[PDB]
């Protein structure tokens, strides 16, 4: 269905798009002017394990929308069945 | 004081924005799938 | 032929259909909360 | 309190609920005779499928939230550290 390909597509656009993102915030952080007791380098870890948040939210939507295909599947089944085929 | 660059912050900021928006397109279409799936 | 009763089927559906409601309900509130949180 | 999580569990009463409802339905099930060899225990076993989909998407929800969770205070944690605290 054209849903369920757009769906398909918007994740391919996401991952992309995480990878360039991921790459111009880096390249902001270093440019950093800090110390208080923070480095350039902390504040980058963090923004890592932001970045892996956002990668496993991603996959987490996409086997929703999986798991929401196979309640469908199983929709199916079961009128088929009630209607005795 | 501690001064620091607003202007970058909100740049590292909209690129996060961009991102949430996109888990939220998808949540969209989930949402349009459970209204459309029936069982008859 | 076989005959089914339409009505009960129907019973069924009605509450399989709150049930999708409510998937939507929750998953629409994991979207108001990306739509409203923000770096800074 | 995580009213999420309060949401959640009221969704999943509503499951228990909703199949018992459905199961006394299931009594007003009629056996005729058909190719598939169909019957009305079939169909509540066929139901039940469905209900374990609906408490595996209503699980995984919750465990999105958990994600949702943890990237607000990732970006707290990270806004800290870049105001200097």
């Amino acid at each position: 269905s054209a849903p369920a390909d757009y769906f398909r597509i918007l994740v391919q656009q996401f991952e992309v798009q995480l990878q360039q993102y991921r790459q111009q915030i880096e390249e902001l952080e270093n440019h950093l002017a800090t110390q208080s007791h923070i480095t350039p380098q902390d504040l980058s870890m963090a923004m890592q394990k932001i970045y892996q948040t956002f990668v496993a939210l991603a996959a987490q939507l996409q086997s929703i929308h999986e798991n929401v295909k196979v309640l469908k599947e199983q929709y199916l089944g079961y009128r088929k069945m009630f209607l005795g085929d | 004081s501690y001064y620091i660059d607003a202007d970058l912050l909100r740049e590292i900021k909209q690129h996060l924005k961009q991102q949430q928006e996109g888990l939220s397109h998808l949540i969209s279409i989930i949402k349009d799938d459970l209204e459309d799936i029936k069982l008859v």
